[PDB]
This record gives C-alpha cells, sequence and structure tokens, in this order.
C-alpha cells in the first residue's frame, strides 16, 4: 500500500454544505 | 395526422394566450416529489380520502381516461414514478372550472396539481384535485410505450423510456463514486488546458481551430497527460483530471470523437501499485453500484446470449510477447530485437500468414497491435490486465526495469475493450528527448499516427520528474459495461449525428 | 552559466548511467508524507535523536550546506512543507559512500531518505539518514526565491517552477478545487444530476460570443467548440429529468484580459419548478456557505488592482443587496429612459446612443439597444458593485432566452450577480413558451444579417423540444475562475488557470 | 437551594457569553414539528435507525438521564406531547463536543437538536441527534409534575400543565 497522504479537504470530517431552508408549520387548531 | 394535431393544438394553445388564460405560467409551488407523496401514502387503505391534507405535485401527463361525465383519470409521471389523478367534479373547485380544465387538456401536457392523497377502491394510490393547472402544453402527439430518432430527440427517449434516465444516473454515480476514491487518497483535483499548441500523450488525429486573439491555429487536446507530470514536477504529488477530450476518428460502437476520461498520476508509485489500485477502485465501483462483483452482459445486444463479468479482485495478468507467442503457436524475437527491421518483417510475415489485416504504414507497433487484437483481446472477458508492452509502441511509458525494450505498462481490458490505460512514467528527459525525435522522424518521413516533439514538456522533465506511475481510464465504456450497453450511444445524452 | 551548469550536469548524469548508479530508479519505497513526519516528530526535544526508529521519506533539495568535512544539512521538501536532511558522516551507512552521496547530490535534485527522526540543538526538526538515494536530479540551476521568478510571464509559460518555488500559487489551486468540489456537494446534495453534454456542435448557442471553429473528419463538417450548455439542459428538462447541473469548460474565441480567458470553466445548473426568486435564495446560500466554509469568514480581503493599490474587505454575509438595472440606472443618470421591448426601434437606439455620447460612454460598432445598455450598466451600476450585489430585471432585449417578466412590461425575470464590479453568476426564469423562444431567435438572426456578429443563430431543434413542453423553470450560471480569483485574492484570472494561454515565446 | 441554583447557573451562562459560545443563538432552522414527527414515523419498529433520515427539532427539556457514560436520555416536551432524545456519543458531530454539550445543559433549557428517527429496543420513538444546540437555558430550577402561583407565572402553569 502506498503511503497515506491526507485528502485536501482537511480530513477531520465529510463535507457538510449548509442548504437552503423553509419555516416549519403548525396545523390549525381549528381544523 | 400528427401535423394536424400540432396544427390545431397549436392555435388552440394561442387563443388561451388571446383569451388572457396564461397557457404557460411563471411559477407553481411545488410541495412535495412525486416520489415521497408515494412513499408518504402508500399505507393507505382502499377507498381512503384526506381531506384535511392538501398536498401540490406536478408532471407530465402520459395517460387521460374518462369514466362517466364527472369524472376523469389523469397518470401523472415524473422522477421515474406515477401518481394517478382521481378527478371528480364533485371535490374540485367547481364543476364549471372542472369542465374548462378537463376540455383544455391533453396527454403530455405538463401539469400542477393541488389536492388530497386518496386510494380508489381497487387500490390505487391517488391525489384528488381541487385544483389542476396546466403549466406547460405538448403541442405535439406523444409517442407511446428507430434509435437514430432516441439519440436526435433525446428527450422524447427520457420522457417514454425509464431505463434511460437510469443509465445515467448510473453513469453519474460512476465519475462520483471515482472522485470520492481518489479525494479520500490524497490527490487534488485540476483542471488543465483543453487547447493545446501541441496535441499529446495519445496517438491520434487531432482537432483543429483558429483562435482570433492569439492569430494561431491551435488543438483541442488529446489527453492532458503531459500537463499532469509537468505538475507533478511542480510538486504536486497527487492529481487526477476528470474531463473531455477530442480525437477526430471514427465514430462505431466504443469509439465517439469527443469522450469522457479519468487521468491520474501519483508519485513515488510504480506500475505494480496501480495495479492494485485499479483492482481495488473498479471491483469496488461495481461492487457499490451493483451491490456484488459480477455484472451481467450481452455483447451482441438482447438479441445474442448474455454473460456475467466477474470483477472479484484479483485480475487475471498476462504477458504481451508471451501469451502472443502461446496464441501463435510460434516463438517470437528476444525483446531487445524489437526494434529492428527483421522483427519488423517477421510480423508483417505472421500478419500476412495468419490473415490478420493492417492498412499502411505497416510498422512495428501497427502490426503488433493487430496482432494482439486478433489472438489476445478478443480472450479478455473477465477484467485482464495485458502487461509489459514493447518500448515501440510505448514512447511516453519507463523501460521495464528487468525486461530488455519493453517497457512497465498494463491495459485493461473488459469484454474485448479496453477501459484503462497506464504505466510507469518515463522520467529520464534524455531517453524521452530520444524518443520523441524518433516519433518527429517518423512524423516527416509521412506516419500520421506519430506524436509530435514537445519541447516545453521535454524542459520540464530536466527539471527533475520523481519516480511516479500515471493512469487513464475511458469513462464511456466504464459506463457501456455497468448499464448493459453495448453502443456508447447509449451512454452519451447527445451523441454526434450525421445530419 | 545557466546553459553551461546545464551541460556539465548533463553529462554527469550521463557518467552516472554508464557507470551503473541508475540516477533514474524505478521503485522508491516511500513510508511516510512529510507533512505526517513533522506532525508525529514536532514533540521532539532539542537533541533528540530516535535510534529505534527508520523511515523513508521523499522530496526536492532546495538548499545544500557543507559544515565542514563530515557533515551536510539538505533542505528537502515536499506538500507545501519543509524538513531539514542533517546529515553525519558517522551515522551514515559508511564514510565512503557518504562522501559519494554528498559529491553526487545538487540543490534541485529529487532525493529519497531513509533515516531517523531527530531535533538539532537549535531545535530543528531533522531526520538523520542512514541511506540517501538520487531519485531524479535536476539537469538546470533550479531560481532561488530571492532571485525569482516573480516575472509573470515566465510563471505561467513555465508554472511548474512556480509551483517548486511559490507556495502560494499551490494554495491558490487547492482553494479553486474546493470550491468546485463545495459546488458539486451543495447541488448533489439537493437532488441534481450532474451530466455531460457536447462540447462541439452544429449551432453554437446558449451566449452571446464568438464561437471557436473546427473540421470533423468522419462527420465531413465544421463543427463549433460550444459557447454555454445551456440548451442541451433546458431538452434534459424536457426530457423529465428535473434537476441538472454542469461543471465545464466553454470555449468562446473573443479577448483576452484580467477577466477573460478564451476557455475558462463555468457550473450551469437547471431547476424545474423554480423562477428566479428561488435562485437568488440558493445563490445566496450556495456562495456565503461557500465562502465561509472555505476561508473561515463572510468576509474576504481583495486587491482590485494588484498589491500596489488599495484592499478592501468584500463582505458575503447574506442577504445580498438587491438592485433593479433601468430603475437604478435612472437614478444614477438623474434621467429617465424610454421604454424598449422585444424589438429594435431606431427611436429608443438613438435616445440611448444620445444618452451614452452625453455621458462619454463608450460603445464600438454595432451600437444596439442591448449593447449601449450594457455599457451604461457597466459604467454606472456594476462599479458600484463591490459586495455581492443582484443586478435585477434586464430588459427582454438584452435576454433572448430569459421569460418575460410577471409584472413588468418589457423586463424578464432575470439576476447577475456581481462582486467586485464582475459579474460571478448569469440567472433568469426560462423563456419556455415556443411561439415567444422563435419570435426572439428570429430577432436575432434579422440582427445577425444586419450587422451583429454576436448575435444568436436560429436552433430550430431546441425550438422543437420546447413545443413537448418545458416545465415553468429556472437556470443559472457561475464563472467558476473568476469566483476562485476572489477567493484567493487574484485580479488577473490567469493566476487561477494552472496553464493559461500564452502568446508564443 | 433554588437560590443556589440560580446564582450557579447564571454565573455559568454569563461565562458561556464570555467564552464566546452564544448561548442564546439568533436562528435555529426547525425542519418539522414534534407533532408530525411522531405522526411521521410511529410506525417504526423497536430498534430501527434511519441514518438516511437527518431532521431538526426544537422544544423545551423536561427531563435528563445518563445512561453510562456515553448516553444520555432527554425528555424534550413542546406543543402538547413529547418525544425522546437519544445521545449516544458513538452517533454525535465528535466525542468531545458530546461531552461539552450534555456537561452545559439542564432540565428547563431550550434546545434545538439535528438528528435521526429511530426507536429504542424498548419501542420508544427517539431522535438520535449529530448535534445539540442550546437555545435558551432556564436559569430557574424547572418544578416538576399554589393556584395564586399558577395565576401570577402563567408560564410556569403552561410548562407543567398540559390541561
Ligand atoms: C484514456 C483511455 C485509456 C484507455 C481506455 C480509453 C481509450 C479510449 C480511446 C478512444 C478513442 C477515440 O477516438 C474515441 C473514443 O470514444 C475512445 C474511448 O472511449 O476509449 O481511455
Ligand atoms: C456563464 C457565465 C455567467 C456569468 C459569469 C461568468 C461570465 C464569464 C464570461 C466570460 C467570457 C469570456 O469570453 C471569457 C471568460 O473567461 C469569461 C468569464 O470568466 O466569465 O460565467
Ligand atoms: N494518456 C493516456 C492515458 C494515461 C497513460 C499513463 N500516463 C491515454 O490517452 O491513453
Ligand atoms: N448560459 C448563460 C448562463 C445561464 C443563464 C440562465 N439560463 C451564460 O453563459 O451566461
Amino acid at each position: 500500500p502506498m503511503y497515506q497522504v491526507k485528502p485536501y479537504h482537511g480530513g477531520g470530517a465529510p463535507l457538510r454544505v449548509e442548504l437552503p431552508t423553509c419555516m416549519y408549520r403548525l396545523p390549525n387548531v381549528h381544523g | 395526422d400528427p401535423n394536424q394535431y400540432y396544427k390545431i393544438r397549436s392555435q388552440a394553445i394561442h387563443q388561451l394566450k388571446v383569451n388572457g388564460e396564461d397557457p404557460y405560467p411563471h411559477k407553481f409551488h411545488v410541495d412535495i416529489s412525486l416520489t415521497d407523496f408515494i412513499q408518504k401514502y402508500s399505507h393507505l387503505q382502499p377507498g381512503d380520502h384526506l381531506t384535511d391534507i392538501t398536498l401540490k405535485v406536478a408532471g407530465r401527463i402520459h395517460a387521460k381516461r374518462a369514466s362517466g361525465g364527472k369524472l376523469i383519470f389523469y397518470d401523472l409521471r415524473g422522477e421515474g414514478v406515477k401518481l394517478q389523478v382521481m378527478a371528480n367534479s364533485r371535490n374540485y373547485k367547481s364543476e364549471e372550472e372542472f369542465i374548462h380544465i378537463n376540455n383544455k387538456l391533453r396527454r403530455g401536457d405538463i401539469i400542477g396539481v393541488q389536492g388530497n392523497p386518496g386510494k380508489t377502491k381497487k387500490g390505487e394510490l391517488s391525489i384528488i384535485p381541487y385544483e389542476i393547472t396546466l403549466l406547460s402544453p405538448c403541442l405535439h402527439m406523444l409517442p407511446h410505450l428507430d434509435k437514430e430518432t432516441r439519440y436526435r430527440q433525446r428527450y422524447l427517449d427520457l420522457i417514454l423510456n425509464d431505463f434511460v434516465r437510469q443509465k445515467f444516473i448510473i453513469r453519474s454515480k460512476i465519475i462520483t463514486y471515482i472522485r470520492s476514491f481518489l479525494d479520500e487518497l490524497g490527490f487534488l483535483e485540476i483542471e488543465t488546458p483543453m487547447m493545446n499548441i501541441i496535441p499529446g500523450g495519445a496517438v491520434a488525429k487531432p482537432f483543429i481551430t483558429y483562435h482570433n486573439e492569439l492569430d494561431m491555429n491551435l488543438y483541442m487536446r488529446i489527453a492532458p497527460e503531459l500537463y499532469h507530470k509537468m505538475l507533478v514536477v511542480g510538486g504536486i504529488d497527487r492529481v487526477y483530471e476528470i474531463g473531455r477530450q477530442f480525437r477526430n476518428e471514427g465514430i462505431d460502437l466504443t469509439h465517439n470523437p469527443e469522450f469522457t476520461t479519468c487521468e491520474f498520476y501519483m508519485a513515488y508509485a510504480d506500475y505494480h501499485d496501480l495495479m492494485e489500485i485499479t483492482e481495488k477502485m473498479v471491483s469496488g465501483m461495481v461492487k457499490h453500484i451493483t451491490g456484488s462483483y459480477k455484472v451481467t452482459y450481452h455483447p451482441d445486444g438482447p438479441e445474442g446470449q448474455a454473460y456475467d463479468v466477474d470483477f472479484t479482485p484479483p485480475f487475471r495478468r498476462i504477458n504481451m510477447v508471451e501469451e502472443l507467442e502461446k496464441a501463435l503457436g510460434m516463438k517470437l524475437p528476444e525483446t531487445n530485437l524489437f526494434e529492428t527491421e527483421e522483427t519488423r518483417k517477421i510480423l508483417d510475415d505472421i500478419c500476412v500468414a495468419k490473415a490478420v489485416e493492417c492498412p499502411p504504414p505497416r510498422t512495428t507497433a501497427r502490426l503488433l497491435d493487430k496482432l494482439v487484437g486478433e489472438f489476445l483481446e478478443v480472450t479478455c472477458i473477465n477484467p485482464t490486465f495485458i502487461c509489459d508492452h514493447p518500448q515501440i509502441m510505448s514512447p511516453l511509458a519507463k523501460w521495464h526495469r528487468s525486461k530488455e525494450g519493453l517497457t512497465e505498462r498494463f491495459e485493461l481490458f473488459v469484454m474485448k475493450k479496453e477501459i484503462c490505460n497506464a504505466y510507469t512514467e518515463l522520467n529520464d528527459p534524455m531517453r524521452q528527448r530520444q524518443l520523441f525525435e524518433e516519433q518527429a522522424k517518423a512524423k516527416a518521413a509521412g506516419d500520421d499516427e506519430a506524436m509530435f516533439i514537445d519541447e516545453n514538456f521535454c524542459t520540464a522533465l530536466e527539471y527533475g520528474l520523481p519516480p511516479t506511475a500515471g493512469w487513464g481510464m475511458g469513462i464511456d465504456r466504464v459506463a457501456m459495461f455497468l448499464t448493459d450497453s453495448n453502443n456508447i450511444k447509449e451512454v452519451l445524452l447527445f451523441p454526434a449525428m450525421k445530419p
């Protein structure tokens, strides 16, 4: 096996991108 | 009749425009995908109707079926799945509007649906609309259920044929898997020029183009090889590139003029290392994507027999010259004699005797290549390494450390077709320059297959390229084998076609 | 002298080949990277020597320093870091081999080193070799930071020299790679399919540009290198693939300057059932997220005029400022503009021409309505876009593939994202009415046949695809190289291209 | 003792402020209500763990229970319902962070949870966190399970009494 080289992304943790988001909703109490 | 349909529908849609009914609305607010809808409500019992839940979905109409005067079913498709729309006037916003929309809609139309989850008596999952909106009408008569048409109108192919999408999803998974594999090994993903003053790194007829601002002709790249090695000289020890190459050659089942490859270069590695890495990458790829090491392939298409191709490592290895000797039933010259005219003549004679055709020029490299094609490559069904090519056919490969006249090179073959090419990189600038001079001399004599000499690259080598091994893979061909396609056009979204 | 150096070293290396000393060995077994070596043994105390640990490393000699007859220091570099080799005669395999190898090696050579971790009295982490092996000699006089190379042209013509000598260059291309990887991750997670579409076309489309022309042997016809993948992407959306993206090369046969190269990399994506409002939100999220991930914060320092000019912090903190093109331009001009639509009207064109003249805003022929507006927008609006800024609602006459604005007559649902006066993104709600699209193509066609050589060709095939029904959709493009420029503090596109195109030397 | 608790927690929270750990963050992106979460995943079988699904929820901690050194249960309440948070270091973003957050959190705190739907062996619906965020700490000792107090501090009445 070839000698180890750490990934350029750092090696800490898998890339975790910030994604778009949507304010959650609660149901109509009267419905 | 299709022509009539188009004339009639076009007029009806223009009329919708004139009447201010907006047949191409700007925005429809899809709430949930069809896939998620199916997943969320498949647990429903026949007859159920969640009147409290209203959702918005969208897709393309593949079927329209009336049942009485107040009920119409639409087959709504998207994302490779389907959902029934069960429209009864009783649940619709209004009866008049129910009438108007149903009269407006046709097979092929893109629609948005607002309604409730439900299930028919027969147990068919459905959405029961409060309102249906036309999002984009189909002006043509949608086809139902040759290959030319599939390739010239890929969008039609994609609409009608579920498997096509799946092939391109698999293609994408292959590429993404490779990036993950190399990134994890500490490779840097790079981009090198697609336009070159001098094309190199392969044997191919190039595309030529005129660049205006530089007032000079340029060639489209046939490979990125020489740039990558210069980057390794630059001290970037591990590099890779997945990108397009261009070869101005013929089109057939396994060749397209533009195609996608992955090349990577690894300092302090040799060809033995690249064999293990190739095995691990390819076997791991097949297993991750298909669920096992064995994949079914129809080399002659579905009309013929199928074979399970076994990617379980380790792969079979054969040595070009030795195996060719066995295959021919005759002793070949010593490998240190492969540069001689005597050997060329011997190969020419063998080709004649065995009825192996080789068009001019009948050079040693080409005659050997034809022989290898005939007697060795055809035996490579499962993944097979063909190794230790003569130097005369491998002008960028490093001489073999123990076999005089050979090189430390391998090719990986699957189902008689080449998917990878790799070698310990030649890093002796004097020997590389000698080989380039021989190429250029052959080129001037009339051998079109000969390489151009690249001075900038040779100069780069003079600064010191570490011992290094490099590797290339034909992505399209890999995709062919993992999608059971025997025509490269199946794994290219828009293949080149004669108009 | 360098010329003499090369002759002498070449002969010496040749003599090594003759004597069977193998100066280009096939395989050396590296045990550990220099980065790992440093991380593992930085803890050592001055004077430490781990005699029980033997490791193999490799790299390029950047310096050679003799200290008496029995001690030599080599500055060994790789991976952007350095490690000192402290070669002591008594620790070497033998004194005779110690002399022989030292007499053989020169600055620049690639070597492999087998030895023990250690640290000098002065506290310098080192490896103490049992054996050193020449892996690949440098035949030229290797340049040095003090002298060289800062000369741009040499740097771009011999990028390998630039990478060897200048650590910041490697760092720029690492950042560039991180940008692309970030975008793929972002789009993959939103369910987009990464696709590849033809780079060679019968008709180039999807942008305004001069194409490259080439000859295809098999089909015996000329083909054009793509200027944009846009029309293929929309046909696939028609095909039912709702979300697609492609990061790839485009070719435009135009000028070369600080922000323009004839081949450059873009990302385009197309998203069914989205409009331009959705794409602004996604753009803000992607770009701000990218900047914070890569740099550690939303604020980036940039030198728009290079290191000899003033720097500015660019704030990518969302939400981005939004301005409407015509509105803001009218405010900046202190006057109202004439209304325009799809058709070129001489009255309107003349009014814009007069405005350009009065404001001393240049516009080379042809002085079309769209081009005069473009120049005006450049002078008065783009120059104010320092922080990321959306310029929105372009006139239809500037946007032949953009859908008409649902509430603003004569305008379109389009935006461009500007950073430091340069446009890093272009996007719009896609025109999906075939009759309207064909109509715009006919106007483009007229204008070509009238003298606009950048104007679009009718794509009869694409219009046909639109006739089968393109869902409401929004598309987007990003100039990857420009983003890289802004995130690497480069004001020249050549800094973020490994091998930029250069006029012959 | 309630007075002592308040003095001690107040100091700890001010310290979080000084250390730049932002104990009152501006925005947490709730993905789904607790009610919908319960409705969506009650069909799960004991032992299940949907590692492909990540969701964000929020609420008030009504109970904290350690089980060994690598497992802590939080009773998360809101909307008149409750959801168990099953935090094991093995599923958390990192062990060190797992330690830090658990040491920080107390009964009463408002928290945001990012994690996967799951079910314990015993059949308790749960969310298994990748990350927990303190949204608003409770500085006072939360009461458990006169009428004057209920009427003068209606918010306490509402927290404690579902009816
Ligand atoms: C980089 C190389 C390594 C060997 C396999 C493969 C060869 C490549 C040859 C080749 C030549 C050509 O003119 C057109 C094509 O579509 C291909 C191909 O797909 O496969 O990729
Ligand atoms: C696809 C587009 C969208 C807008 C930003 C960017 C524009 C693009 C224009 C452009 C034109 C050209 O001829 C040469 C170039 O290097 C560029 C560039 O880098 O930026 O990418
Ligand atoms: N450039 C080669 C692939 C890499 C070979 C090893 N450097 C080809 O096009 O076949
Ligand atoms: N093709 C555009 C980018 C995408 C615009 C939105 N469809 C360009 O080259 O500028």
